[PDB]
RNA sequence: GUUUGACCUCAAAUCAGGUAGGAGUACCCGCUGAACUUAAGCAUAUCAAUAAGCGGAGGAAAAGAAACCAACCGGGAUUGC
RNA sequence: AUAUUGGCGAGAGACCGAUAGCGAACAAGUACAGUGAUGGAAAGAUGAAAAGAACUUUGAAAAGAGAGUGAAAAAGUACGUGAAAUUGUUGAAAGGGAAGGGCAUUUGAUCAGACA
RNA sequence: CGUGGAGGUCAGUGACGAAGCCUAGACCGUAAGGUCGGGUCGAACGGCCUCUAGUGCAGAUCUUGGUGGUAGUAGCAAAUAUUCAAAUGAGAACUUUGAAGACUGAAGUGGGGAAAGGUUCCACGUCAACAGCAGUUGGACGUGGGUUAGUCGAUCCUAAGAGAUGGGGAAGCUCCGUUUCAAAGGCCUGAUUUUAUGCAGGCCACCAUCGAAAGGGAAUCCGGUUAAGAUUCCGGAACCUGG
RNA sequence: AAACUUUCAACAACGGAUCUCUUGGUUCUCGCAUCGAUGAAGAACGCAGCGAAAUGCGAUACGUAAUGUGAAUUGCAGAAUUCCGUGAAUCAUCGAAUCUUUGAACGCACAUUGCGCCCCUUGGUAUUCCAGGGGGCAUGCCUGUUUGAGCGUCAUUU
């Protein structure tokens, strides 16, 4: 057969490069605070007969669930909110569980001003553990 | 080492010579030539079955 | 008679000192060294020359500059003196 | 033994020559002296004090030029700054940090915030 | 050959500033390992090879 | 006006200032490319789109924000496990 | 996020221990060979400290014998220990064209236990 | 049964001597082996419960290293040939000088060079190894000295040939070709009938470079001198080229 | 009976096994990004008071300057250090320099330490000659400057 030797993949870093994960997490996390190390992503509905009974995060909010909301794309993004913008919506029940989980995030943040003093608080690492997907 | 045991230009000098047919290091000038190699009974040679 | 009487017809050279290498490999009637390559611009290498390269690699020689580049990079390539 | 830099320093360029000279012949007569007496350990101060003299010498040339050529546009290679071929060749901070003004209008209208979720 | 080049003579000038036996001096030094000369040459023994 | 010029194209200068070569090459992006070997017999497949050869980079390279996957209540740049 | 038998800097091992481990633990890609492309070795260990044997004597000398240094010279730059093959001397024994081995005992040498 | 390493344990053994090695001594096992004494040695090592593997040799014309019989044996018998005295020296068949006998016999065992070698040249000191005997000697060992050019060569020219540029192939390393397929570079005159501080009129033409210490080619001889230099140094007498 | 051959034992040889050592190798993991026309990698030749290597360096040559440390280096020689301190050293650090002849190698060549050309300057009683010193002269390509070529196109009577 081929020259299977000349090529064989041992995996004898996976505890060096957990550990040096967990300090690029800790690393992102101090140069990024206080906002947390994901965005909010949103609910969508898994594609196939096999896996369409389930709910799971997409890649981001459509442009109608980001204006429903009442925001704008541009400043979602600079506030922390992923926007896809090939993504539509034709599942209204899906589109109001995206609109909830918008207005949610917005009561549950707090943005500081350009200018002035800023009010400390301690950094929320998981938008996701903040925000939890829920099978309906 | 992969490559230990192995970074030596020997070859055989046939059958019917007087001598082991064990592969032997060739040119001339130094004390190396002429010595058997490539083999695990062979000084300086490949151990069987090398470690991995 | 192709031994020991024609071992004793040979004093001339197929090859003499090259310019870039040093070594007795500059063939004269070629005009080109069989060891470097000289006087093509590339030095002559060849991956199943393995040995040969390991024996005319980087680090063989003096390394008069690419000794001290570590050093300057580690202080960061700085300009000036100490202020004692 | 020998010169010492610091007090060269403090001379003229004639006096550094004057020393030079007498440098030089003096390290002539050691050798001179050389082919009775294999040891003379001389030898070597008043090389070491050549080789003084002529680094005080050469910085205080260097040094003029630099003045001569402060403030302008270009330099002599050997007065430029070494750092490495590639970083010659690399990108100044001002072309890198140049942008359209399509970019910059981006940039004021919606810059990253900063925020934190806590309320 | 009488009628040589200058490459060669500064070569064979070298060769005869190498070709000595070691300065008692070393012997006496503290950890001194060198005890001859291993890179000694003869014009009878090893040809140079231009 | 058989003159005086405006352009176009093409040159020259040790003209002013720059840039390319070569080395290294473990990993990367292309080109080119066998045979030993292992089998069969709609004259072949395998080794192998590999070894060797050639060209070109970086600290990573390449790829990358769909002329995509799908056929679901759809997903949504690229990469890797 | 992925790759990394090159470079620079680090930390480690149920790995090898000088015929092993890289070819190279040592002035190793060295010495040496080849016209050339290239091929390519062997080679570590006195002692804690050189204190590396002053001096006398014999010898032309290398050296020997005394002496001395040192815990040790049963460590003398042949140097930690110092096996086997093979060799010398001393002592015992056998041997009329091999020797070696097994069972049993004689002879010579040598030796342990039990000794209340 | 035995070997290298690993976890545990014997608060195991050890400078009042660990490991190793030798042993006409002692014991236990059917055996693989285990144990004790004596000598030598000088710094580490073992029993048991487990873990682990590059774990056990008489062979492979096995590998590397070392050593025998052969064996003081075969042999050191081509190139006609040696001898006497003295000196030196511990030591002389082999060194030095003298005295003799011979040989190469000018197509030399003479005097010079080319290729090649690279200090082997010469002096002083000097014998461990080498000179298949010897050695006081040496092309050996140690320390030094020595190669002087306008006229001798290279350097210059071209020969068979080698090989850039202009171009043209080739994915490319590179290949063809050597004057073509090129705007390939020098010189003369000028107060250019003046348009006023801008160069006008003419002339001739073919290809880089490398390739000979025996081909071609400017010019030097004599005498003396050294331990070793010599058409080069010294003395005398010349010549060439350029200005 | 000796000698000789062989066996056994003690000591001495030969040789370097065994044991104990180990500034080396091998494998795994982690971090970083830095060669070169401002001339790299590599090569030759040189350099120490007395060195042939290894190691370091370039005619400023086992090296100069700067900073730190604070009394060595050592085989010998020789510095010591005003010790009440701008100060050893084969020390550490390293930001200023020097860096022969080369090498992609760059005036033309190179089996030659061969042959030019340009500018400046200096010394030889020098307008002409010679020599020394300093600095230069490669190719492809880009932007620009200057000087040009060609009825290739066009304008050119108050
Ligand atoms: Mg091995
Ligand atoms: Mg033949
Ligand atoms: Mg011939
Ligand atoms: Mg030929
Ligand atoms: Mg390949
Ligand atoms: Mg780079
Ligand atoms: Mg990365
Ligand atoms: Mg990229
Ligand atoms: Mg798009
Ligand atoms: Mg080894
Ligand atoms: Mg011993
Ligand atoms: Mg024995
Ligand atoms: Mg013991
Ligand atoms: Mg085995
Ligand atoms: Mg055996
Ligand atoms: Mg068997
Ligand atoms: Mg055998
Ligand atoms: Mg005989
Ligand atoms: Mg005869
Ligand atoms: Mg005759
Ligand atoms: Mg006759
Ligand atoms: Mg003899
Ligand atoms: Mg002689
Ligand atoms: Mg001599
Ligand atoms: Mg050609
Ligand atoms: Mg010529
Ligand atoms: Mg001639
Ligand atoms: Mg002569
Ligand atoms: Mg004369
Ligand atoms: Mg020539
Ligand atoms: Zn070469």
């Amino acid at each position: 057969r081929k020259h299977w030797q000349e090529r064989v993949k041992v995996h004898f870093d996976q505890a060096g490069k957990k550990v040096s994960r967990r300090n690029a997490r800790a690393t992102r996390a101090a140069k990024i605070a206080p906002r947390p190390l994901d965005l909010l992503r949103p609910v969508v509905r898994a594609p196939t007969v096999k896996y369409n009974r389930k709910v799971r995060a997409g890649r981001g909010f459509t442009l109608a669930e980001v204006k429903a909301a009442g925001l704008t794309a541009a400043y979602a993004r600079t506030i922390g909110i992923a926007v896809d913008h090939r993504r539509q919506n034709r599942n209204q029940e899906i589109f109001d569980a995206n609109v909830q989980r918008l207005k949610e995030y917005q009561s549950k943040i707090i943005v500081f001003p350009r200018n002035g003093k800023a009010p400390e608080a301690e950094q929320v690492l998981s938008a996701a553990a903040t925000f939890p997907i829920a099978q309906p | 080492s992969e490559k230990a045991g192995h970074q030596t230009s020997a070859e055989s000098w046939g059958t019917g010579r007087a001598v082991a047919r064990i592969p032997r290091v060739g040119g001339g000038g130094t004390g190396r030539s002429g010595q058997g190699a490539f083999g695990n009974m062979c000084r300086g040679g490949r151990m069987f079955a090398p470690t991995k | 008679g192709k031994g020991t009487p024609s071992f004793g017809k040979r004093h001339n050279k197929s090859h003499t000192l090259c310019n870039r290498c040093g070594r007795r490999s500059f063939h004269v009637q070629k005009k080109t060294c069989s060891s470097c390559g000289y006087p093509a611009a590339k030095t002559r290498s060849y991956n199943w020359g393995a040995k040969a390269k390991r024996r005319h690699t980087t680090g063989t020689g003096r390394m008069r500059y690419l000794k001290h580049v570590s050093r300057r990079f580690k202080n960061g390539f700085q300009t000036g003196s100490a202020s004692k | 033994a020998g010169v010492k830099a610091y007090e060269l320093r403090t001379k003229s360029k004639e006096q550094l020559a004057s020393q030079l000279v007498d440098l030089k012949k003096e390290l002539a007569e050691l050798k001179v002296q050389k082919l009775s007496r294999p040891s003379l350990p001389k030898i070597k101060t008043v090389r070491k004090s050549i080789a003084c003299v002529l680094t005080v010498i050469n910085e205080q040339q260097r040094e003029a030029v630099r003045q001569l050529y402060k403030g302008k546009k270009y330099q002599p290679k050997d007065l430029r700054a070494k750092k490495t071929r590639a970083l010659r060749r690399a990108l100044t901070k001002f072309e890198a940090s140049q942008v359209t003004e399509k970019q910059r209008k981006k940039q004021i209208a919606f810059p990253q915030r900063k925020y934190a979720i806590k309320a | 050959a009488a009628q040589k080049s200058f490459r060669i003579k500064q070569k064979m000038a070298k060769a005869k500033k190498q070709n000595r036996p070691l300065p008692q001096w070393i012997r006496l030094r503290t950890n001194n390992t060198i005890r001859y000369n291993a890179k000694r040459r003869n014009w009878r023994r090893t040809k140079m090879n231009i």
